[PDB]
């Protein structure tokens, strides 16, 4: 029969370890970095662009930074093929959340869901799990500012500050070297370059190989937005953190 | 058919609701209480078809407490009001339809205000200061036309339905057996067991 | 060698074997001891039914499948069930509709069809029982044998299971004697319980370790166990 | 690999042997038949004190004139015992008669080869045998007072007594020896509670092992811990009496 | 348009003695006005001592009474040919019967 | 590398089908059986070894037919040949019901080779254990064929196959060529009982039952019908003496 | 469409598969639960290889089925949520269709099915998880524990611990808990907790989180605070000797 | 790892090898078989071998009517040959049926091709050892050879040639086109383009036919017709009065 | 029968890899080069016909298709798994957007459809990724001229200009130093024809050579005139002819 080529995706190690998720967590240690850091007065995403050429069109691209609701974005480290199946069917959840209850879907019941899809590939199917790890970065009116972030287990928890993709060790320990809870907005994207800046295996930061994200709730206003940062605006913030 | 009737005050909301239950020739129940409470601060009248009444509202009842359970939240009652239109529209076009009335009232704790909802097992559903399913609308609307104010206590309110369920037992050709009252507000729900005499 | 071409039964050894389905036949080999013979009026089962402890029982060697036909087993007693089943529904399918007695002739080729499909389609499992079908139906009487490859036989006598060899070997010499025993089922029944003997050696044929079927002309296909064997031992 | 449903050289199913090997492993289960009763008895096995031992289930009711005692691993018979129930209480409805005991023991040995991953016979969906083997007592207007041993295979057998589970080699020997044709109730009840004292690497008390019984009176019942605790009193001293 | 049932006559009638029963049927089938045959047996013995008749549309009793001997050959067969008792046999009909309720 | 052999589907590094190949170990090693196509028919006949005087004479029939004129023998794995022509009644049945024309040999040698060779497409599946020789006469003449496990198959003036294939093949060729204006039904039915007399010698070990099956435009009425009685006896008489 | 038998038998009659899922389980945090004589209470462990969480938002440990029973677990976190939904959801068909809340006992029986049927299901692995299932039935006051793991094998416990340093945790309530007489107080029943915790977390006051669950819907989850205090208490009944 | 040389996946060069053997039991029936365009008519000739004396010549073919006017030539064993050819009847018979209008040789092979591409990427769909010639005089293309192999690949061809001995066939249609400077035989009935076939054939070759050594097809406007025996023989008679 | 292959034929490695993508990838760098350049008022994309016989006609076969009026393809890699992808490719712009809008998609939509189908042939049940790469270059009236690159794995990314298969290396190179923000159309198909040059072994003219453009529409290769909205495909493979002449100024 078939048997014969099957890799059994979805079975146990003899020390209680599910080979394929691990793997695929070894996958996404190869990704680009991406931050994640939560203020009092809003949300910080910051990932660095794996792979960049003087040709590559950079007003186009989007390859870690993704707007699935009005009110929740999401950095990405792994498969961006991948991430894309994912992050369609959570853009779809969040309208249908809208239709039958007509109001927005709270940011972790989004989470929820997106981290039982990937829980399934985990236990039946005989297929392989996706290789992506999220930063969920939204608001809601039942908790406000929140950060979370899941992997290929299906796995999903909150933070203060936090990492995925490559050199998350050494992003941790500098996040938590210098992250303070009554952190400000701008703190925080200060704090994000920084940390990227030091973990980066490139020479410099540039702009070109930066995506930027926040979710603040701008006063004059009262409802939260979301901003995708274009290049010359992280080119701008870049000098003034003093990155030039 | 039988008698379901809401009306929101200015903290609270008030479903009043037939006790007779009628089958041909003899009414086999005068105690009858047409409603599910499907949240602390959430109340669902209903009147309709023999089965579809009952099996409806629980099914209703069943889901918002998992939510409830499952979000350890409590969907504010436009939000539950929106799940329940939802699910009619879809029986509406489905092999065996529900013939199912319904009234939601319930108190939103984070807008601090009651709210009434009036949903047809079409799936119209339509927010309003007062309603009613069946007939009874017919006698009491230009009662409550005339009578109303968004002010009004719940003990004004509770009046204004005295009222009306006057009127409903002086023109009405059925033989209800009374009405139940029940209140909904910040502290939840709670029935009037005096109103046979109030 | 063998080893790598045993693993299911969708796979041929390079000699054009088919070993899933031999290791079937060998449950076969390996399963207490029955015999089969029939004269041109009746058709004979003897079996040796086996036991686990003194505290257990006998299980049944033999099952009726209609009026006029029946078999007994050798190996796994849970497929002779279903394939027992599966013919009795047959049977049954023949006389509602036709309002006809299935023919063992033809039993037989139902059987070798249903066994076959086991052992081309991958996921399957050749059948691991041996039967021994007797019946007397329009062209007198008949004896079949069962192998899970799929090959139905038919025979005047036959033993199959542990030591079959010496039963076996004891008809094909009686032969000429035993198939002219017509219009006397005792008779039979005889010349089977002695071919069945040829069999023994752990121990010796007892009222409630022997059992015999009998059917025939105008002898519904019946089963004898305990004091009903007893004028035979 | 090698599937499921594989036979071995000799003649044999892989995963049913395999299967046999996890009994061997299962708690003591023994049951004696007299003309009297039929005697059921299992070894508790407490992996903890501070495990309450009598929410441990291994003796179970089919039906007012059957039970059951299991062996091996158990969460595996919880879907034998719902069908044999279902078969139980189905035969009534559709016969309005009492199932005979052979007949729910045939049904539930009928779910045992039922399994694979695409076997030709039918739509058999259970991807391994099931890992517990299953001792059926009860009484019936047709054959009486009845002990059945269920397995894996697929296959059964009926026993005037019988022990499965760890220490069954030894203790079926026992019984051997020990049970006879005239028994009294009482007589099966001490001899099982005796026969579980030997193998059980605890000492037997009325914690860590259970008694119960079917008769054609009172039907199925299990002894409760104190009616037990006499039962081992008076087996201790018929004991030391020589 | 198809109409799937008719109409064949006849008449079956039933007693119960202290140790014994009694069940007979006229043997007349008949459609509309016109007689289909003057012998044609309405009373079966389906075996275990149990006599049988469904009278009304002749294809649906013959449909019945061979559903029912088909079950007697089973219950031999499942419970080693044990006489399948009256009682139960009341039982087996009414599941039949109510089988095709609809 | 190697392992070519374990999966029925599986081409080898110079083309090969192994499990085909193996397949037809099994049918070499089976019972020798032929056909001859005379001037208006085709005569089938088979050696059927007596592995004891216990199974009864004139019983276990090999040659089988399909629909009324089509007839059917082969070699190697017995329940493998019944399950195709199982196949080929459907097959036909199917042919019949739908164009009324009872199905052309030619036509129904096509869907038996398509359904055998599609019995080597996947390894969920194991090859045919048989080859069949079949034919029989219709609209435009009479047919003979062979069908080989893989699925191969073409028409023949004589056929043969299984233990003493070689004898026969010799003997074929020799009525070919003593023969080039034909033979008739009468006598493909005597010198196909000598066939099979003289390709027993490569089993010469275990005793012997003859059978022959015929399907004449003139004497079956291009209908399928076996040889019995005593066009049977003269035909072996007619062996039995030449074999000496 | 994928049936292949992952959990299947190995010559010495093991399921490898059921087992290594035990391993997962013996690697994840540890939960603890022990019964008083009018309340339950369930204590769980938080992980340290990581620290700038958010606990407002993180998942908490200790999950309600329904608003009577509660439940806890040891072993892959996504796995528990299949879990949990699944019990969740037959908790409100119970109610709708015998209009009655599910008993401690039955909604464990239930839950242990689903591990059961997920060990001899072609096409699925084995849960990594473990529970630890508590509350009181409806109009009933006596306590109830219960537990469950990947065999499909389930019991009741005076008190039991489940995940890493069990062993140890177990010891200690093992000798520390008297079935003879019981905490007989909420309180006394949150510190035996929070003293067999603290055998294996290691000084973490934010890194124990407690539940008490008293009859008739009494659920409640103490804040770092009300725990704190236990612990603090407890360091000096070591020192004051 | 090293499965995957049994189904059709990548190996680590990102070759398929499957595919390869595929092709390599194409030329498992040791037969040639050569296309060439006419002016208005496509030629299509082929080897054949029959060699047991048992075997009926009249049944032996590996050159199969498609529809009424497409025909295609088989290099690759027989039972394959025959699963290709039915379905690409079917492919044919169906394409009218929806379209109004009969299927054109190239699409037909663009079709079959595909069908190929797909057991190249699906595991448990194994290639088709055979290589498939399609020709035709497509009312809108004019004569036409379309040849697809087991890798699902396809072209349009002036002329081609397939078999153990192809390139020997190929080199010496190479030089005839070389030299004419046109992508056809200049001829204007089909008789001559056979013989101009045959002719290369031979030369390329080295070898002398009878009339039962080869099988040929024409493709005309509006039909294609397999040549009998006698009309090879007739063939080959004129090729000899001229050599 | 009955595709017994219901898993992954595409897993992972130990040390994170997916190796058929990768192989995958490897096919794609053997395949024949093939560029593609973004100008201010069009985009080329261009490959070399590497006839595989001088008896084949590489004009029955393109290596440059049409996807909508307004998107054209090209590739480097395994030729069948492009054809296939190519009618895929129309269907889908069709089934999933023309069908519902009564518009063709805009060029990174399809692109994004493309990449979708790729990536299921990356996890869904046994399957091999697709051997290609994809250069694909369109124009729609929101987001003007854009080109991008597919690959097996199915992710994909906009470019100013790039190549892939045998010489990309090469050629990125060469681009990187002539493209600039100012190019015209023509610019752009010159420096491609250049590009080419390096890369091609043999012949190199307009029979060996197949280029494509997407720039202005053509209103003559509509078909039909009367609706004013409706002003001609933009996309235009050139001619054999077209590309010679261009040669010639080389």
């Amino acid at each position: 029969g078939s048997r014969r080529y099957d890799s059994r995706t979805t079975i146990f190690s003899p020390e209680g370890r599910l080979y394929q998720v691990e793997y695929a967590l070894e996958s996404i240690s190869h990704a680009g970095t991406a931050i994640g850091i939560m203020a009092s007065d809003g949300i910080v995403l910051a990932a660095e662009r794996k792979v960049t050429s003087t040709l590559l069109e950079q007003d186009t691209s989007t390859e870690k930074l993704y707007k699935l609701n009005d009110k929740i974005a999401v950095a990405v480290a792994g498969l961006t093929a991948d991430a894309e199946i994912l992050i369609n069917t959570a853009r779809i959840h969040a309208q249908n959340y809208l239709k039958t209850y007509n109001e927005d879907i709270p940011v972790e019941i989004l989470v929820r869901r997106l981290s039982d899809i990937k829980q399934g590939y985990t236990q039946h199917g005989g297929l392989r799990p996706f290789g992506v790890s999220f930063i969920y970065a939204g608001y809601d009116d039942r908790y406000g500012y929140q950060l979370y972030t899941s992997n290929p287990s299906g796995n999903y928890t909150g933070w203060k500050a936090i990492s995925v993709g490559a050199n998350t060790s050494a992003a941790q320990t500098l996040l938590q070297m210098d992250y303070k809870d009554d952190m400000k907005v701008d703190d925080a994207i200060e704090l994000a370059l920084k940390t990227l800046s030091k973990t980066t295996d490139s020479s410099a930061l540039t702009y070109d190989r930066l995506e930027f994200a926040t979710i603040r709730k701008g006063a004059n206003d009262g409802e939260v937005y979301q901003k995708i940062f274009k290049p010359q605006e992280i080119k701008d913030i870049l000098v003034k953190t003093g990155i030039t | 058919m039988d008698i379901i009737l809401g009306i929101r005050v200015q903290d609270s909301v008030i479903l009043a609701s037939s006790k007779a239950v009628t089958r041909g020739i003899s009414v086999l129940k005068d105690s009858d209480d047409k409603t599910r409470q499907l949240s602390p601060h959430t109340l669902m009248s209903f009147a309709g078809e023999a089965g579809d009444t009952v099996q409806f509202a629980e099914y209703i009842q069943a889901n918002i407490q998992l939510y409830s359970i499952r979000e350890d939240y409590e969907l504010s009652p436009q939000a539950v009001s929106s799940f329940v239109r939802q699910e009619l529209a879809k029986s509406i076009r489905s092999r065996r339809p529900y013939q199912v009335n319904v009234l939601i009232g319930g108190y939103d704790k984070k807008k601090n205000k009651p709210e009434l909802y009036q949903i047809d097992y079409l799936g119209t559903k339509v927010e309003l200061p007062y309603g009613a399913h069946g007939y009874s609308g017919f006698y009491t609307f230009s009662l409550l036309d005339h009578h109303y104010r968004p002010d009004m206590t719940t003990e004004e309110g509770l009046d204004l339905l005295k009222l009306c369920v006057q009127e409903l037992e002086k023109r009405m050709p059925m033989d209800f057996k009374g009405v139940i009252v029940k209140i909904v507000d910040k502290d939840g729900i709670r029935q009037v067991d005096d109103f046979q005499a109030q | 060698f063998r080893n790598n071409y045993d693993g299911d039964t969708v796979t041929f050894s390079p000699t054009g074997r088919l070993f899933q389905v031999e290791y079937a036949l060998e449950a076969i080999k390996q399963g207490s001891v029955t015999v089969g013979l029939r004269s041109n009026t009746h058709a004979v089962l003897v079996a040796l039914k086996r036991n686990a402890d003194e505290l257990s029982s006998y299980q049944k060697k033999i099952i009726k499948c209609d009026e006029h036909m029946g078999l007994s087993l050798a190996g796994l007693a849970p497929d002779a069930r279903v394939l027992s089943n599966y013919l009795r529904q047959q049977c049954n399918y023949s006389s509602l509709v036709f309002n006809r007695k299935l023919a063992v002739e033809r039993a037989g080729h139902l059987l070798c069809d249903k066994a076959q499909k086991n052992t081309q389609s991958y996921g399957g499992r050749p059948y691991g029982v041996g039967l021994l079908i007797i019946g007397y139906d329009k062209s007198g009487a008949h004896l079949l044998e069962f192998q899970p490859s799929g090959n139905v036989t038919e025979l005047y006598g036959t033993a199959i299971g542990a030591r079959s060899q010496g039963a076996k070997t004891y008809l094909e010499r009686t032969l000429d004697t035993f198939i002219k025993i017509d219009g006397n089922p005792d008779e039979l029944i005889k010349a089977g319980v002695e071919a069945i003997s040829q069999s023994l050696r752990d121990e010796s044929l007892t009222v409630d370790n022997l059992s015999i079927a009998i059917v025939g002309k105008d002898t519904p296909f019946t089963i004898y166990d305990g004091e009903a064997v007893a004028k035979y031992i | 690999d090698r599937g499921v449903s594989t036979f071995s050289p000799e003649g044999r199913l892989f995963q049913v042997e395999y299967s046999l090997e996890a009994i061997k492993l299962g708690s003591t289960a023994i049951g004696i038949a007299t003309k009297e009763g039929v005697v059921l008895g299992v070894e508790k096995r407490a992996t903890s004190p501070l495990l309450e031992s009598d929410s441990i289930e291994k003796i179970v009711e089919i039906d007012r004139h059957i039970g059951c005692a299991m062996s091996g691993l158990t969460a595996d018979a919880r879907s034998m015992i719902e069908h044999a129930r279902t078969a139980a209480v189905t035969h009534n409805l559709y016969y309005d008669e009492d199932i005979n005991v052979e007949s729910l023991t045939q049904s539930v040995c009928d779910l045992a080869l039922r399994f694979g991953e695409g076997a030709s016979g039918e739509e058999r969906l259970m991807s391994r045998p099931f890992g517990v083997a299953l001792l059926i007592a009860g009484h019936d207007a047709d054959d009486g007072y009845q002990l059945f041993h269920a397995e894996p295979s697929g296959t059964f057998y009926r026993y005037n007594a019988k022990a499965i589970g760890s220490g069954s080699e030894g203790a079926q020997a026992e019984l051997l020896n020990e049970w006879h044709s005239s028994l009294t109730l009482k007589e099966a009840e001490l001899l099982v509670l005796k026969i579980l004292k030997q193998v059980m690497e605890e000492k037997l008390d009325e914690n860590n092992a259970q008694l119960s019984c079917i008769t054609k009176q009172d039907g199925f019942k299990i002894y409760d811990n104190e009616k037990t605790a006499e039962l081992i009193k008076e087996l201790k001293e018929k004991e030391a009496a020589e | 348009q198809f109409n799937p049932y008719g109409d064949n006559g006849g008449t079956i009638l039933g007693i119960a003695g202290e140790d014994f029963a009694v069940l007979a049927g006229d043997t007349r089938n008949i459609t509309d006005y016109s007689i289909n045959s003057r012998y044609e047996p309405k009373v079966f013995d389906c075996g275990d001592n149990i006599v049988m008749s469904a009278n009304g549309f002749a294809a649906d009793g013959d449909a019945l009474v061979k559903r029912f001997k088909n079950s007697v050959k089973w219950y031999h067969f499942d419970h080693n040919d044990k006489k399948l008792s009256i009682n139960s046999a009341a039982r087996n009909i009414q599941h039949l019967l109510y089988g095709k309720r609809f | 590398g190697t392992g070519y052999d374990l999966s029925n589907s599986v081409f080898s590094p110079d083309g090969r089908n192994f499990q085909v190949e193996y397949a037809v170990k099994a049918v070499e090693n089976g019972t020798t059986s032929i056909g001859i196509k005379c001037n208006d028919g085709v005569v089938f006949a088979v050696e059927k070894l007596i592995t004891s005087k216990l199974l009864v004479p004139q019983k276990n029939v090999k040659i089988q037919v399909v629909d009324r004129h089509i007839g059917c023998v082969y070699s190697g794995l017995i329940p493998d040949g019944r399950h195709l022509v199982n196949r080929g009644r459907e097959e036909a049945a199917s042919f019949k019901k739908l164009y009324k024309t009872p199905i052309p040999i030619p036509a129904f040698a096509d869907r038996l080779g398509q359904y055998v060779q599609a019995h080597t497409l996947y390894n969920s599946v194991r090859p045919f254990g048989v080859s069949t020789i079949f034919g029989g006469v219709d609209k435009n003449g009479a047919h003979l064929y062979m069908l080989e496990p893989s699925g191969s198959y073409w028409g023949y003036k004589g056929a043969a196959t299984g233990k003493g294939r070689q004898s026969a093949k010799a003997e074929l060729e020799k009525l070919v060529d003593h023969h080039p204006e034909g033979l008739s039904a009468r006598e493909a039915v005597k010198q196909a009982a000598k066939i099979i007399y003289l390709a027993h010698e490569d089993n010469k070990e275990k005793d012997f039952e003859l059978e022959i099956s015929w399907c004449s435009l003139s004497e079956t009425n291009g209908l399928h019908k076996f040889v019995k009685g005593d066009l049977l006896q003269e035909a072996i008489d007619f062996a039995q003496k030449e074999i000496n | 469409g994928y049936d292949r038998a992952l959990s299947i038998f190995s010559p010495d009659g093991h399921i490898f598969q059921v087992e290594y899922a035990l391993e997962a389980v013996k690697r994840g945090t540890c939960a603890v639960g022990v019964k008083g004589k009018n309340c339950v209470v369930l204590g769980c462990e938080r992980r340290s290889t990581l620290k700038l969480q958010d606990t407002r938002i993180t998942p908490s440990k200790v999950s309600k089925i329904d608003s009577h029973v509660v439940l806890s677990f040891s072993g892959l976190n996504a796995d528990s949520r299949i879990l949990i939904e699944k019990a969740r959801v037959e908790a409100q068909s119970h109610r709708l269709t015998l209009e009655d809340p599910v008993t401690v006992e039955y909604l464990t029986r239930y839950v242990a099915g689903v591990q059961q049927r997920y060990t001899q299901s072609g096409g699925v692995r084995p849960f990594g998880v473990s529970t630890l299932i508590a509350g009181f039935d409806p109009r009933d006051d006596e306590p109830k524990l219960y537990q469950t793991e990947p065999s499909g094998i389930y019991s009741s416990w005076s008190a039991q611990t489940i995940g890493r340093n069990s062993k140890t945790v177990r010891e200690f309530l093992e000798k520390n808990y008297d079935r003879k007489e019981p905490p007989a107080t909420v309180e006394e029943c949150v510190k035996l907790t929070v003293r067999s915790l603290l055998e294996v977390v290691q000084t973490g006051a934010k890194n124990i989180e407690i539940t008490v669950v008293k009859p008739d819907s009494d659920i409640v989850a103490l804040s770092s605070e009300e725990i704190n205090q236990y612990v603090t208490q407890i360091e000096q009944e070591k020192q004051e000797q | 790892a090293g499965y995957d040389r049994h189904i059709t996946i990548f190996s680590p060069e990102g070759r398929l090898y499957q595919v390869e053997y595929a092709f390599k039991a194409t030329n498992q029936t040791n037969i040639n078989s050569l296309a060439v365009r006419g002016k208005d008519c496509t030629v299509v000739i082929s080897q054949k071998k029959v060699p047991d004396k048992l075997l009926d010549p009249t049944t032996v073919s590996y050159i199969f009517c498609i529809s009424r006017t497409i025909g295609m030539v088989v290099n690759g064993p027989i039972p394959d040959a025959r699963n290709a050819a039915l379905r690409a009847k079917a492919e044919a018979a169906e394409f009218r049926y929806k379209y109004g209008y009969d299927m054109p040789c190239d699409v037909l092979a663009k079709r079959m091709a595909n069908l190929s591409q797909i057991y190249t990427q699906r595991a448990y769909m194994r290639p088709l050892g055979v290589i498939l010639t399609f020709v035709s005089v497509d009312e809108e293309l004019g004569p036409s050879i379309y040849k697809t192999d087991p890798a699902g690949y396809y072209v349009g061809y002036k002329a081609t040639a397939t078999g153990p001995k192809q390139q020997e066939i190929t080199t010496n249609l190479e030089n005839h086109f070389k030299k004419s400077k046109i992508d056809h035989i200049n001829e204007e009935s089909w008789e001559k383009v056979v013989e101009f076939a045959i002719t290369h054939m031979i030369d390329a070759l080295g070898t002398e036919f009878s009339k039962n050594d080869l099988e040929v097809g024409v493709a005309t406007k509006d039909k294609f017709f397999t040549l009998s025996a006698e009309n090879i023989e007739e063939r080959l008679v004129a090729i000899a009065e001229q050599d | 029968m009955t595709d017994r292959y219901s898993f992954s034929l595409t897993t992972f490695s130990p040390s994170g890899k997916l190796g058929q993508i990768d192989y995958a990838l490897t096919a794609v760098k053997q395949g024949v080069t093939s560029l593609g350049i973004k100008a201010t008022n069009g985009v080329v994309i261009a490959t070399e016909k590497k006839s595989s016989s001088p008896l084949a006609m590489s004009e029955t076969l393109s290596k440059v298709s049409l996807l909508t009026p307004d998107i054209g393809a090209v590739y480097s890699g395994m030729g069948p798994d492009y054809r296939v992808l190519v009618d895929k490719s129309r269907k889908v712009a069709h089934t999933s957007y023309k069908r519902i809008y009564g518009e063709y998609p805009p060029t990174k939509l399809l692109v994004s459809e493309v990449a979708k189908i790729m990536q299921e042939a990356t996890q869904s049940g046994g399957v091999r990724p697709f051997g290609v790469s994809l250069l694909i270059a369109g124009h729609d009236e929101f987001n003007g001229f854009s080109l991008y690159q597919v690959d097996p794995s199915g992710s994909y990314f906009p470019w100013k200009a790039t190549a892939i298969g045998k010489g990309s290396v090469a050629a990125k190179t060469f681009l990187e130093k002539r493209w600039n923000d100012e190019l015209e159309l023509e610019d752009a198909i010159h420096i491609a024809l250049l590009t080419l040059k390096e890369s091609v072994e043999g012949e190199f003219n307009g029979d060996t050579i197949e280029l494509a453009i997407i720039g202005d529409e053509n209103p003559d290769l509509l078909g039909y005139t009367g609706i004013p909205t409706d002003k001609g495909p933009r996309f235009r493979k050139l001619t054999s002819q077209e590309i010679n002449d261009r040669l010639e100024a080389l």
